[PDB]
DNA sequence: TCTGACACGTGCCTGGAGACTAGGGAGTAATCCCCTTGGCGGTTAAAACGCGGGGGACAGCGCGTACGTGCGTTTAAGCGGTGCTAGAGCTGTCTACGACCAATTGAGCGGCCTCGCGACCGGGATTCTGAT
DNA sequence: ATCAGAATCCCGGTCGCGAGGCCGCTCAATTGGTCGTAGACAGCTCTAGCACCGCTTAAACGCACGTACGCGCTGTCCCCCGCGTTTTAACCGCCAAGGGGATTACTCCCTAGTCTCCAGGCACGTGTCAGA
């Protein structure tokens, strides 16, 4: 409860490695994501999200679907979309709310 | 020169305020004049048994894995001590359910 | 303009953190235990009262406070607290 | 404003959830109107101390702590209100 | 079809309600009952949230208790369900007239 | 040395008794119901007069100690009885 | 001219005065405080010696024994709630025998 | 020889006892079972003759209070005889146990 | 020393006492049961007994200890000075 | 008849009463906002009915245990004396202790804001009974 | 006894409101000094617990005997439980008013507090009468 990092997208407690923001005006923990969350979210891994020098967090970027951003957005919670992304043919919900987007 | 003040329940080595259960004492007219031994005693024993009522609902949180204390966690964790039990016995707890208990007579038979 | 009122959640907690570390506790139960603190105190208090009265003495003193405490508390408890709070005095003896 | 005919919204399901509380498993049909009435006077007693308390208050509202001392002089002392 | 013995689903509910801590009458029926009384000793009455709660809250403990010790009297007697005169028993033993 | 109710409730019987006695352990007795009775009525005053906010206890605290004790036609009828004696008091 | 006389009791009233103020109920009492209190009082008391000389004169005595007020006390529904958990010292008990026992 | 039906002396006694008013326990026998109890709390104790009075005052109106509520539990189990298992609900649900 | 003086609480003297309680007929197991009640009764009544006399530095218990420590399991007695 | 427990009589203080005072507790106007009172629409879960039948309350009967009643034996509770002394009351002295009071300073109370915990569903074991 | 309806954890997905901390004041706890008296200690006295001795003699105590009643066994209706169907009012989320709990600013008069004097209960002491 006093050690373990809890992640931006899933905000819950648990012992994992999570990856940092590298923007200089980037604040706050919000920089900090959790495998489970990010891989089933835009397709990205820990380890290559750790690599790169110019990886930004998802709300770097403004690609964060985190329940307190999309309603900083002004717009509704995602809810779970993993399964209506597969059922569509979407590896990632990010390409399957671009996509929605578009359509 | 009047050394930097440090609050008597500092010198008592206590947690619950001293100074304040004085000043209740005091204003509580349960006597025309309280000792200096009285606030310190009385916070001492408020402190000690709220230790021991903490001590036991901590415990009946963790065998529900859960990290924050609840009114249940108290009743379980009065009712089951017989002497805390024997001191809360005239008292309700509001949202704290009741032990489990069935009568044997109850059970499915065979 | 603030009806700001005394509560022992302050030390209610604090205390908490000195017998279980990584446990929280509900602003339920911080209103239970406040009110068990608050009913103590009275049972106590008025107890040390009466035998106060009783003696002819006008003095509450640790000698009441011990006696309301043996008179009250019972089993293990009475012979707890007491060992708890003449320690506590013995201290506050030598500042 | 007024009201009437009250006492038989504590449900017969209510009483037995109550009883099932209780630890008991069968129940006879003639438990629920003594239960009404039991129910009925113990309020009655209560809610009479606790307006006692809000009249010599000089309030028009009835409040948690006037509850509590009521309770607590019948030796029902109640944590988590006060 | 699947039918329970009788008696089955009594001991279920019975663990299931000495499981739980919520409150077992419903909210409204037992405000409009604390409203009907109260309107007797004083009119045009108000009450805190609070009071209703914790009167509830104290309604309830005195009617778990006073079933605990109903059911006592009942297994006394040789039986298994809950009669009046059971009820009667425990409060007179108990002083509550 | 010590006080007692000893000679008022004498006077009380002898006003509701013309012709009735009273034993000397029935007359602890009655000293000590009087002793209860106070005891019970100031403390419920004082408890009134501390939740209120207040530094004095007066005819109001009594009144309504009085009707939170005493049960039913013994409340009314004491609080028909005191307050006749204040208002007496106010008339001197 | 003693304070009693100006209410009109029998019961003391600077003596309630003095019991108020030493037993410190309150800082302050006010001036109808003893008077309604000894009223009281005087009533209550009044009250079980009515009911205790009318128990002795059915019985046939002069002087009222502990056994008379335990008697007046245990039949008055009012008096006896008022004092439901206290002995009386050689009191006895209400002569009572369930149904069930006679023959 | 003239011979009472059984029970015809007990509502004797009981008429008899319940008319009565004095002290049913024997003194000197209580005293010394005072003395004996009060052995383990202070060594070298002394009474006043009022206080061992008051105690057996106190203890016999307890039993007495006690035995009425035993009775009450007997007559509930349809039984006249009392049984320790009465006097042990009676005291449960008086709250002693 | 004084031993085993619960004895001296007679099978008879139960009776006497049963029989101001009101019952008829009484059990064989009920004299050990009322004896025992009996002794934890007196000690809990002696405890705070004794311990009123001791706060007050005397080496006598008298009548008024009782009567408070009495009074403070809500068994108020009257006619002993209270 | 006789037992004394209770009914007054009378000194005698010693707590109560009368005058006067000053200071602080508490009515009273004067807002203010907040948190109690309503309407109002869905809707969903929860109370209400109905019905079959199974387990349990209730009465009866019979045999045997255990308790009440009585009688003769015993034995210690109760009563009355008689010294004896521990210790409970009471008083006097005077000292340590707590109240009252002016600075003054930090501990705790209110608002804030964000982080972690305690919730919801959604498929898969995992028990949990019932009849065979 | 094994298999199948049925209820229930269980562990993955999310989300959402509250609970730890954190900063700013402000109210009260702390320091220090002065002063009055409350309780502590030392003698003195008288009371009333406590120990013993005898002596009746009611009360406890063993045994005997009979029978009342507690207790297990059968029946036998019948009342409550479980489940399916329907329906209906609680619950939730909104808005909409305004009544009154709460908080200052007087300011007035009620009550400790002091002093002086005095008569109402208390204790010692009998004496007629309940009543054991
Ligand atoms: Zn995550
Ligand atoms: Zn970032
Ligand atoms: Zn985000």
């Amino acid at each position: 409860r006093s050690l373990g990092s809890t992640c931006h997208q899933c905000r819950q407690k648990t012992i994992d490695t999570k990856t940092n923001c590298r923007n200089p005006d980037c604040w706050g923990v919000r920089g900090q994501f959790c495998g489970p969350c990010l891989r089933n979210r835009y397709g990205e891994e820990v380890r290559d999200a750790l690599l790169d020098p110019n990886w930004h967090c998802p709300p770097c970027r403004g690609i964060c679907n985190c329940s307190f951003c999309r309603q900083r957005d002004g717009r509704s919670a995602t809810g779970v979309l993993v399964y209506l992304a597969k059922y569509h043919g979407f590896g990632n919900v990010h390409a399957y709310l671009k996509s929605l987007k578009q359509e | 020169a009047r050394a930097k003040a440090k609050t008597r329940s500092s010198r008592a080595g206590l947690q619950f305020p001293v100074g304040r259960v004085h000043r209740l004492l005091r204003k509580g007219n349960y006597s025309e004049r309280v000792g200096a031994g009285a606030p310190v005693y009385l916070a001492a024993v408020l402190e000690y048994l709220t230790a021991e009522i903490l001590e036991l609902a901590g415990n009946a949180a963790r065998d529900n894995k859960k990290t924050r204390i609840i009114p249940r966690h108290l009743q379980l964790a009065i009712r089951n001590d017989e002497e805390l039990n024997k001191l809360l016995g005239r008292v309700t707890i509001a949202q704290g359910g009741v032990l489990p208990n069935i009568q044997a007579v109850l059970l499915p038979k065979k | 303009k603030r009806s700001r009122k005394e509560s022992y959640s302050v030390y209610v907690y604090k205390v908490l953190k000195q017998v279980h570390p990584d446990t929280g506790i509900s602003s339920k139960a911080m209103g239970i235990m406040n009110s068990f603190v608050n009913d103590i105190f009275e049972r106590i208090a008025g107890e040390a009262s009466r035998l106060a009265h009783y003696n002819k003495r006008s003095t509450i003193t640790s000698r009441e406070i011990q006696t309301a405490v043996r008179l009250l508390l019972p089993g293990e408890l009475a012979k707890h607290a007491v060992s708890e709070g003449t320690k506590a005095v013995t201290k506050y003896t030598s500042a | 404003k007024v009201l009437r005919d009250n006492i038989q919204g504590i449900t017969k399901p209510a009483i037995r959830r109550l009883a099932r509380r209780g630890g008991v498993k069968r129940i006879s049909g003639l438990i629920y109107e003594e239960t009404r009435g039991v129910l009925k006077v113990f309020l009655e007693n209560v809610i009479r101390d606790a307006v006692t308390y809000t009249e010599h208050a000089k309030r028009k509202t009835v409040t948690a702590m006037d509850v509590v001392y009521a309770l607590k002089r019948q030796g029902r002392t109640l944590y988590g209100f006060g | 079809p699947h039918r329970y013995r009788p008696g089955t689903v009594a001991l279920r509910e019975i663990r299931r309600y000495q499981k739980s801590t919520e409150l077992l009458i419903r909210k409204l029926p037992f405000q409009r009952l604390v409203r009907e009384i109260a309107q007797d000793f004083k009119t045009d009455l108000r009450f805190q949230s609070s009071a209703v709660m914790a009167l509830q809250e104290a309604c309830e403990a005195y009617l778990v208790g006073l079933f605990e010790d109903t059911n006592l009297c009942a297994i006394h007697a040789k039986r298994v369900t809950i009669m009046p005169k059971d009820i009667q028993l425990a409060r007179r033993i108990r002083g509550e007239r």
